[PDB]
């Protein structure tokens, strides 16, 4: 399916990914950035 | 990819009962050997278990229970249990038996304060108010002229109304500095005013000003809701004997001198036990009549024990707890009268007693493995059949209470865990009940 | 900084937020006219007196090209990437000159690591069917 | 002008001598809207100088593609169309071709 699926696009698509044109500006830092609940919260987490 | 984690907040601090979950029961009613964090007492846990069906059955006033046995056999702990087992929802009033000796009102009153307090009553209060931006205030003259009549203009996210009101609520805005453009709260039912800010659409009208600034409200200008109160017989007797509500200039400095406690008579508590039947029968309220726990009752005075044959006797009382730690004392007040549990035998016919006993060594090995890990702390296992050792020597409490000061020199010595070593050193810095009495009876000439 | 979120409710606890705290925010969002879509996104370039701005994923995430904002929050995470990716590169983009930091927050073992469990699996079988 | 969006156009003139579409799917702040503009500036054969077109796009973008027009060869007849019924109504009845391009959203 992958092999078919990629020759089936690659006559009438285009998709370079950012850095062969993007070629000096950086990428993304992500920060998956974690919370606890409040007291507040936990209660009503607990009662659902 | 990259993450972030931050909770900078301290915990609870740990007490000498917050191991204590609930009794540990069974749906039988029968005692588990250790659970909810109790260990042992297994009559005395059943007795419970019979008591806290007792309470969540409201059919009762006035049934007692005398938690009897020697110095750190749990009974503050099984009455704790208790209190956990019943939840929030229903009052438990702890107090101590020597709280009554007050120097603002006598101590056959101080049982009464603690006797109402301990019945709980939950009211669905409908509170009908008024809230906005004041667009506009006019307070109207008549004839005998004297302010009569208030238009005040209010305004939120939902229009605007005009209202018409009290010349006390206008005496009540003027004590707050209400003007045009203050956003405000008023409960028509206390005819209460809050001053909540200035309107934040008024921001920038200053380079400095004093004012909190705070957003329009929301809905209407006029709004009702219901609002589900937890309160007490008592939060009902004090509050009517001096009065704090209302907007007159007396119940204004009522809420100025000192609040001293009073001597509240009979018929107010009749008046406020009328009212609140007539909540009642209007489905206004439920009453969740609670758990008064007296802890050291061996000390109320025979006076207290007195009153205590009338209170434990009303048709409206909660269910009293009580413990004692002795035996044979001579009763307070008595000069030289000696009752069991230090309590006068009238008042022990009263009470269903529960007898708790002393541990065995491995009670006491189990405690102190629940009590550890409640600490928070890492323990080998040499090192706890070591304090369970002198469990056997001294007491439950001591054992318990090296298990701080070993953590501690574990991590000053760099452990991660208590050594018999830092146990075996502890016993040697920190002295005990039984052994401090020997230093002291040998070098008595000194003292 | 843009903030994304799902609930319009939500939002609006947002913008209840940056007016408490000075911020001076602005939003985009499914109600708002195509008259506030030219303007508010005209505003939010071309000046600096817009700290942070205030967006739906599916409202705001699409074609809007926030180039002068610098950061980007996710106070919600969607249950599709693509979303979230169309989301980012309207910060990330040709005519910056600066890195971007991307924050996602979630809470702890509830339910939007249940999300960010199917982000991961979907951001990851989505790469086959392309590279 | 730049590099990969001419030979991006040069790509896209083989599909479209072909009778063929195709996707542009490039990561997103790569130009896809000067891609699509440019297939006006680099096919010079008047079908792509005189011919209307009509663009569909999600709603925040209307504008953007109505500026993006103007940037980079503002020679097109551009149409926008958004907002109110008697809005809309007035350029409707314009093309009762001087109508280079239309700009829309799905709802419309
Ligand atoms: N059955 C038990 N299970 C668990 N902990 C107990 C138990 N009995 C006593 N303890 C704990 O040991 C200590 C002594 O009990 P406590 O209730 O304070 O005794 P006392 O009856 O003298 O007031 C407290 O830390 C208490 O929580
Ligand atoms: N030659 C150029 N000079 C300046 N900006 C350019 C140029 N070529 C492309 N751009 C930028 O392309 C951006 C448009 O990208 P867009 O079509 O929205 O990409 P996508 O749809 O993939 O996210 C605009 O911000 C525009 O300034």
């Amino acid at each position: 399916q992958l092999s078919r699926l990629h020759m089936i696009l690659k006559p009438f698509m285009l998709r370079r990914i950012k850095k062969d044109v993007e070629n000096e500006l950086s990428d993304k830092i992500e920060i998956l950035m974690y919370c606890q609940l409040t007291s507040r919260q936990k209660l009503l987490y607990q009662a659902l | 990819k990259i993450e972030e984690v931050k909770s900078t907040t301290k915990t609870q601090r740990i007490a000498s009962h917050s191991h204590v979950k609930g009794l540990g029961l069974d749906e039988s009613g029968l005692a588990k050997q250790a659970a909810s964090g109790l260990v042992g007492q297994e009559n005395a846990r059943e007795a419970c278990g019979v008591i806290v069906e007792l309470i969540k059955s409201k059919k009762m006033a006035g049934r007692a229970v005398l938690l009897a046995g020697p110095p750190g056999t749990g009974k503050t702990a099984l009455a704790l249990a208790i209190a956990q087992e019943l939840g929030s929802k229903v009052p438990f009033c702890p107090m101590v038996g020597s709280e009554v000796y007050s120097t603002e009102i006598k101590k056959t009153e101080v049982l009464m304060e603690n006797f109402r307090r301990a019945i709980g009553l939950r009211i669905k209060e409908t509170k009908e108010v008024y809230e906005g931006e004041v667009t506009e205030l006019t307070p109207c003259e008549t004839e005998n002229k004297t302010i009569s009549h208030v238009i005040i203009g209010l305004k939120t996210a939902k229009g605007t109304k005009q209202l018409k009101l009290d010349p006390s609520i206008f005496e009540s805005l003027q004590k707050e500095r209400v003007e045009a453009g203050d956003v405000i709260y008023i409960e028509a039912n206390s005819g209460a005013v809050k001053r909540q800010g200035r309107c934040d659409t008024y921001a920038t009208e200053f380079d400095l000003e004093a004012e909190e600034y705070v957003p329009l409200p929301k809905g209407d200008v006029h709004k009702k809701k219901e609002i589900i109160q937890d309160v007490t017989l008592h939060d009902l007797d004090v509050a009517n004997a001096r009065p704090q509500g209302g907007q007159d200039i007396l119940s204004m400095m009522g809420q100025l001198m000192k609040p001293k406690k009073t001597e509240i008579t009979d018929k107010l508590r009749g008046e406020i036990n009328k009212v609140v039947n007539k909540y009642i029968d209007q489905g206004i309220a439920e009453l969740v009549p609670g758990v008064l726990f007296v802890d050291e009752v061996h000390m109320l005075d025979i006076e207290c024990f007195t009153y205590l044959h009338r209170a434990l006797e009303s048709s409206i009382a909660p269910i009293v707890i009580f413990a004692s730690n002795r035996g044979n004392c001579v009763i307070r007040g008595t000069e030289d009268i000696t009752s069991p549990h230090g309590i006068p035998l009238d008042l022990l016919d009263r009470v269903m007693i529960i007898r708790t006993m002393l541990y065995t060594p491995q009670e006491m090995k189990q405690i102190i493995k629940i009590r550890a890990q409640t600490e928070g702390i890492n323990i080998s296992e040499e090192a706890l059949n070591h304090l369970g050792e002198i469990g056997t020597k001294t007491t439950l409490r001591y054992s318990v209470q090296l298990l701080t000061p070993a953590n501690l020199l574990a991590k000053i010595n760099g452990k991660d865990s208590i050594e018999k070593e830092h146990v075996e050193e502890i016993s040697e810095l920190f002295y005990d009940a039984k052994s401090s009495a020997k230093i002291l009876a040998d070098q008595q000439d000194k003292y | 900084v843009l903030i994304y979120s799902q609930m319009t409710r939500m939002i609006d606890l947002l913008e209840e937020y940056m007016v408490y705290r000075k911020h001076t925010y602005m939003r985009l969002d499914g109600s708002s006219k195509i008259s506030e879509r030219r303007d508010m996104v005209a505003d939010f370039q071309n000046r600096n007196d817009i700290f942070v701005f205030l967006l739906s994923t599916r409202a705001g995430g699409l074609g809007i090209n926030l180039t002068a904002a610098d950061t980007v929050i996710f106070y919600d995470s969607d249950w599709n990437p693509t979303v979230d990716q169309q989301a980012m590169d309207r910060a990330h983009r040709l005519g910056q000159t600066k890195q971007v930091t991307v924050y996602r927050l979630i809470c702890k073992g509830t339910i939007e690591e249940r999300i960010l469990q199917r982000a991961k699996e979907k951001s990851e079988i989505q790469r086959m069917v392309i590279s | 002008l730049k590099g990969y969006q001419l030979k991006g156009m040069n790509w896209l003139a083989n599909l479209y001598e072909q009778g063929i579409n195709g996707i542009l799917a490039d990561e997103m702040g790569l130009g896809k809207t000067v891609q699509s503009i440019a297939l006006l500036a680099h096919l010079a054969e008047r079908e792509n100088i005189w011919g209307p077109f009509l663009i569909i796009s999600p709603a925040s973008t209307l504008n953007n593609w109505h500026q993006e027009f103007t940037r980079f060869v503002p020679k097109f007849k551009v149409l926008p169309y958004w907002g109110n019924p008697h809005d809309r109504k007035v350029i409707r009845r314009f093309w009762s071709a001087p109508f280079h391009v239309v700009i829309t959203s799905y709802q419309l």
